[PDB]
DNA sequence: CCTCGTAGTGCAGATGCGTC
DNA sequence: GTCGGACTGAT
DNA sequence: ATCAGTCCGACGACGCATCTGCACTACGAGG
């Protein structure tokens, strides 16, 4: 075989797609023996997009050799738009149409099978940036939303001051301030501080970052450095990592 | 004269079916059945919806009673009712018809009964070689997954399983195989491949939550023609023509 | 009824075959003598091409471009994106949708079950139908509105099956303009020309004409004179002609004339029973639901009975004393958020003439009674200006006028006509007011 | 000043629905109660708010003459992002508003102040021929299950009896409250009619938040009283004219 | 408490009007 | 508006 | 052989209306 996956959850699938896609247009999908790896980051780089997928979840793994499929999400986005079931049987295979998602929902039962036409090409290692985050904690999943939804609306900075331990966020302009903490847990679920820095992000792409957040119910791993790029680390409920990496603009 | 169904909801589904296919239609309530047909001034549709005169809280009729209305209208003032209730409606006079609804503060409408005149539309002896039973519910799936991005559907009769798809940009081929959770009953008689418009299979699927068992009849050289079964023998009967030639 | 919409679709074809317009006018004469009552106003506006005219202030009908493609698609049963492509090449939608119902039809639902009856369309029911049409707003609005216009596209023939796409355009491209058919009614009805002069001064009156015309064709010629000017509908202002600013007025005037000023902005007009406020547009459109803060300076500065006055929308600095671009004004004069840029724009009701003002008659009267007239009936205040009535002596003194407006900005410098002849008339250009304008 | 609302819902949902008839507003900082007295820009309807000392637990009173004004599209805007309920506080600043949320964790904004100042309170004392109650809940239900039929609404009355009714063209809606279905009671009053535009009496439904019941003064010719009661000494009015 | 679903509800994405 | 740009007579 | 008025429709570039689709979303409906 040169295509052979199956993925329990269907949403959970979608959700990965959805929040690649909302990143760019195109999708990047290599297939190896460590499963499947995906990467995609946007011409600035200021936002990363990485799927990786624990060759765990997979139910059949078949391969022939590293590959990787130039795929596009460009209409079949509305299309996948019609998965349900929770945790439908979803898999992908190899045709000479080029790609052949097959989706079954119990639900109803039904059987969702479509077309596209994308050709396979070369893979790329795993690429990964290397760097020590001190401060870090996985938190719940509507407070980071919450915090898109409520810096969005005084500016565009998004600088944390974390000093003595203390979490606090300040940004927008000098007026519409923001004030707002986030002690031991009390709105947390796991914290962890190791330094006192300040971040000075850019909060449009938090908001578009935290715009991948619906769905994945598990608390989400969090981690940052001294003005270094932050990261936030996810555990798929089915499986599968996708992380976050929200690049400085030095001290601009 | 008077009657009362103790429900609504139905009464907005037979609207939602009613609204957009045509402007105005006739109440031809009779002794026996509520005869209500209604084509469309396209003559791309045709629309007729048989209830026996049980639904409501035993309501009986007293002559044919022509009441007009207005779509829009209709459905506007009908969306009131989101809990369990009821609404009555009678009428005395040939120009003034009174409807009231029930259940809360009581609210009664005097509305102006409009005149419409049609001609009446020939009966239907049309034979037909697919006689699929699939999920009701799961022709939502069927088509809110093909028609999203296309502007034609197409089906082919096949051996034992409905395939309902659309080429073009891509081709979304799904079925409903008697195996997983598909058809319930279905006489194959011949093979046939037919296609249809992308909005007259568009405005019939809101009215799907009153039945879960359609009977879709058609085959080649045969317009498209479903039938819902509501309660006591309900009789939707709904039509749309076959696309380009 | 009885009528069909075949013989109005011939005559149109035998429209656009003549340039001369002493000959056209004679054929509409035969046509609309010819023509049956009890229809001719709806005829009338056919011919015109708008169901009603805007000063009753209905909202204007939808149609498009790209909506008429979805729907001649179809009516056509024929692919969209070919008809897209097809307009794309000729420009005529009309000859686009043309070849497509003689050598192919839509087949449709009835017929295969059998029945036989249908025949030629009316105007009647095509005017009906198109007016049931026209707002039918809602919310499910455009797949029905479309449904029932391609249906009824459908419902026709090859041949007149091209006017009908025009109809909707918002024009009718067969050359014959309103005088003429003014023309051509006078001529058929009264048999003599000087029933010219009593049809010009009947649209004088209303800005109607299918009442007009149904009154005519009631009674006859008589009965129309002493139809005074009533507060209700429109009275256009009247036109001019565009020159340079030659030593020609002063000889032209004879002696001293009326040196007035070229202002700026959109015209106003008023129709107050004492009771209600009708506002009209420069055109023949309600500006009221735009404008509700000036229906009530007319019932405060201007006293008196029903009054007919005609005025100009122009925006004010807020600051100072200063004009703004029409530009900046066209965005106020969009939204129904009045209350949040209409105190920020403020507009003075400029006055230049009250026309109909005694509940009689005034408007035959020349250019001396109707400027006294204006300067009586006002209050003293900065918001409403009147015409800055500025005596000058020679050409030397007026160019001094001209150099003062160029200082303080503005279009110019426009003057009026006074005579005993020279009168505020409705239509034509003629020498009564000239305006002035140059590089 | 400091606030602290037990509601963050209610005195949102509450300013929100007053700022679709306002443009601007004041608050009147003062000893037992800071008002809110705007008046329309369309000089038709004068809306009135009033709040108590008690409103508020663990309010606090600094001075007693703070006058405040704001923007209503930043505060209507901020307070549309408020959660649940939350034990919502808010402070005075001399120059600006300080707002300050306080729920699952700890939030606040902030906003300046504006200068601005136009008091007049069209006096009213007005004798109207009648006086009903009715709850809210039923009040919201009846005004919007007819809004979208035009503008025509006449609330005529009769003999301790209030009714609505609405005509059009085509068709008419007639609503009958009487003490006996739905309409309370405490009835009294005599056959008087009026009448107002739909939407003006229409968009200030959204009321059904921090509502225990409401009255219904009203005649003939007279301006129409709406008298929208609060928890614990709580009302704001909405007078409106009559067409 | 745990699932839907459902009519609202806000937010882009179209097309077309009246003014030069 | 708007400027053409065609259409009707005359010395 | 040449002049003075004089009627009559294209010019497209659009700001904003107004519907349409169309993802979310708090609340009701039952286990
Ligand atoms: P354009 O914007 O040039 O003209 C619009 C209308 O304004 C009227 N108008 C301008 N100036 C005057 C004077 N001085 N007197 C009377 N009317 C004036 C024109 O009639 C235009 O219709
Ligand atoms: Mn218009
Ligand atoms: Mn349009
Ligand atoms: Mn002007
Ligand atoms: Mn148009």
């Amino acid at each position: 075989m040169a295509f052979k996956i199956v993925y329990p959850n269907a949403k959970d699938f979608f959700s990965f797609i959805n929040s690649i896609t909302n990143v760019t247009d195109s999708i990047i999908l290599n297939f190896t023996e460590d499963g499947i790896f995906s990467r995609h980051l946007t011409e600035d780089k200021v936002l990363m997009a990485i799927m990786r997928i624990p060759k765990d979840v997979l139910s059949e793994y078949s391969i022939d050799s590293p590959t990787s499929v130039k795929l596009d999400v460009s209409s079949v986005k509305k299309i996948l738009s019609k998965a349900s079931s929770k945790k439908a049987t979803i898999e992908l295979t190899e045709t000479d149409s080029g790609l052949k998602i097959i989706i079954r929902d119990e639900k109803s039962g039904a059987k969702s099978t479509i077309y596209i036409k994308a050709e396979k090409g070369q893979v790329e290692q795993l690429t990964e940036p290397k760097v020590n985050l001190a401060v870090n904690f996985t938190t719940d999943e509507s407070v980071l939303n919450v915090i898109a939804a409520d810096v969005t609306l005084v500016g565009e900075e998004m600088r944390i001051s974390t000093e003595e331990d203390k979490i606090k966020i300040e940004a927008g302009e000098e007026g519409k301030r923001y004030v707002a903490f986030l002690m031991k847990d009390k709105p947390l679920k796991e914290l962890s501080i190791d330094t006192s820095a300040s971040s000075s992000y850019s909060a449009e792409m938090f908001k578009d970052a935290v715009k991948g957040l619906r769905g994945f119910s598990a608390p989400t791993m969090v981690s940052f450095g001294e003005n270094l790029p932050m990261k936030i680390d996810v555990e798929a409920v089915s499986g599968g990592h996708m992380i976050f990496w929200i690049a400085p603009r030095l001290l601009e | 004269m008077k009657v009362v169904y103790d429900d609504v909801r139905v009464l907005k589904d037979i609207i939602q079916a009613l609204a957009r296919l045509v402007d105005e239609a006739v109440l031809k309530f009779k002794q026996d059945s509520v005869e209500l047909v209604a084509l469309d001034r396209a003559h791309i549709s045709l629309i007729s919806v048989n209830l026996p005169r049980e639904m409501f809280k035993e309501y009986d009729v007293n002559d044919e009673f022509k009441f007009g209305f207005n779509t829009q209208y209709l459905m506007k003032i009908l969306k009131v009712a989101k809990r369990k209730e009821a609404i009555e409606i009678a009428s005395e006079s040939p120009d003034s018809v009174i409807i009231n609804i029930i259940g809360s503060t009581n609210r009664e409408f005097n509305v102006r009964n409009l005149e419409v005149s049609e001609q009446e539309i020939p009966e239907i002896n049309l034979q037909f070689d697919i006689s699929a039973t699939i999920s009701s519910d799961g022709f939502k799936s069927a088509i809110s997954e093909v028609s999203t991005v296309t502007d034609n559907v197409v089906v082919e009769g096949h051996e034992d399983r409905i395939l309902i798809k659309a080429e073009g940009e891509s081709e979304v081929e799904v079925e409903f195989s008697k195996d997983t959770g598909g058809l319930q009953d279905l006489e194959f008689s011949k093979e046939s491949k037919n296609s249809y418009s992308a909005e007259y299979l568009d405005d019939v699927l809101s009215l799907t939550k009153l039945s879960d068992y359609v009977k879709i009849s058609f085959g080649n050289q045969k317009p498209l023609q479903l039938f819902f079964n509501m309660e006591g023998g309900g009789k939707v009967t709904y039509l749309l023509a076959p696309k380009v030639l | 009824s009885h009528m069909e919409f075949k013989v109005i679709a011939e005559y149109f074809d035998k429209l656009e075959k003549i340039s001369s317009r002493l000959q056209l006018t004679a054929l509409l004469a035969d046509l609309l003598s010819k023509s049956d009552k009890t229809i001719i106003d709806k005829v009338v506006y056919i011919i015109q091409g708008k169901l009603w005219p805007d000063f009753l202030g209905y909202p204007e009908l939808g149609i498009g471009e790209k909506f008429l493609i979805k729907a001649i698609s179809i009516a056509t049963n024929t692919d969209e994106n070919s008809v897209e492509n097809l307009y794309k090449t000729i420009g005529d939608l009309g000859e686009v949708a043309r070849r497509l119902k003689s050598k192919q039809q839509s087949t449709g639902i009835l017929g295969f079950l059998g029945t036989t009856s249908k025949e030629s369309l009316t105007v009647d029911e095509v005017y009906s139908t198109l007016s049931k049409v026209a707002l039918t707003t809602g919310e499910g609005s455009r797949d029905l509105k479309i449904r029932l216009l391609a249906g009824l596209l459908k419902k026709a023939d090859p041949l007149e099956a091209k006017f009908l796409v025009r109809f909707v355009e918002g024009r009718l491209r067969v050359g014959i303009g309103d005088a003429t058919v003014l023309d051509a009614m006078a001529i058929a009805f009264g048999g003599g020309q000087s029933a010219s002069e009593i049809i010009e001064r009947a649209y004088n009156l209303r800005a109607d004409l299918g009442n007009i015309a149904k009154i005519i064709v009631e009674k006859g010629i008589e009965a129309l004179k002493t139809l005074k000017p009533q507060v209700g509908i429109p009275i256009r202002p009247m036109l001019a002609e565009r020159l340079s600013n030659p030593e020609e007025i002063l000889k032209k005037m004879g002696g001293n004339a009326i040196v007035d000023y070229k202002y700026d902005g959109e015209r106003a007009q008023i129709h107050k029973k004492e009771d209600k406020i009708f506002i009209f547009s420069r055109r023949l459109e309600n500006i009221t639901s735009q404008y509700p803060d000036v229906v009530d300076y007319v019932s405060k500065y201007i006293e008196g009975k029903e009054f007919i006055i005609e005025g100009e929308i122009v925006a004010i600095d807020p600051e100072s004393g200063e004009m703004r671009p029409f530009q900046e004004l066209m965005h106020r004069k969009r939204k129904s958020d009045i209350y949040e840029a209409i105190k920020e724009y403020p507009v003075n009701v400029f006055l230049f003439d009250l026309m109909y003002y005694e509940d009689v008659d005034y408007t035959t009267k020349p250019l001396e009674a109707r400027r006294k007239l204006l300067e009586s009936i006002v209050k003293p205040n900065d918001y409403v200006k009147i015409a800055h009535h500025i005596q000058a002596n020679n050409v030397e003194d007026l160019k001094s006028f001209f150099y003062r407006a160029i200082s303080e900005g503005g279009e110019g410098v426009m003057v009026k006509a006074i005579g005993k002849d020279a009168i505020y008339q409705a239509g034509a250009r003629g020498w009564l007011w000239i305006k002035l304008k140059r590089d | 000043m400091k606030a602290k609302v037990i509601d963050a819902v209610s005195f949102s949902y509450i300013l929100r629905t007053v700022g679709d008839f306002l443009s601007e507003a004041n608050f009147i900082v003062t000893k037992e109660g800071i008002r809110v007295s705007g008046i329309d820009p369309s000089r038709v309807v004068f809306l009135d708010i009033f709040l108590p000392s008690s409103y508020f637990e663990g309010f606090e009173v600094s001075q007693e003459k703070e006058i405040i004004g704001f923007k209503l599209e930043d505060v209507n805007d901020i307070l549309k992002r408020v959660l649940k309920d939350d034990t919502l506080i808010l402070s005075s600043n001399e120059s600006k508003l300080t707002l300050t949320f306080d729920g699952e964790f700890t939030r606040s904004f902030e906003l300046p102040l504006i200068q601005v100042e136009s008091t007049q309170p069209p006096s009213v004392n007005l004798e109207f021929p009648f006086k009903a109650q009715l709850l809210t809940i039923t009040f919201a239900d009846i005004i919007d299950e007819l809004s979208d039929l035009g503008e025509v609404l006449n609330i005529h009355s009769k003999e301790n009896k209030l009714y609505f009714e609405v005509i059009g063209d085509l068709s008419t809606a007639k609503v009958e409250l009487s003490t006996d279905n739905g309409t309370l009671l405490e009835a009294s009053g005599a056959d008087v009619s009026s009448s107002y535009g739909m939407e003006y009496v229409a968009n200030t439904t959204k009321m059904r938040r921090a509502s225990d019941s409401m009255e219904l003064y009203f005649g003939s010719q007279i301006p129409l009283k709406l008298r929208f009661k609060l928890p614990q000494e709580g009302y704001g009015d909405f007078y409106i004219a009559p067409r």
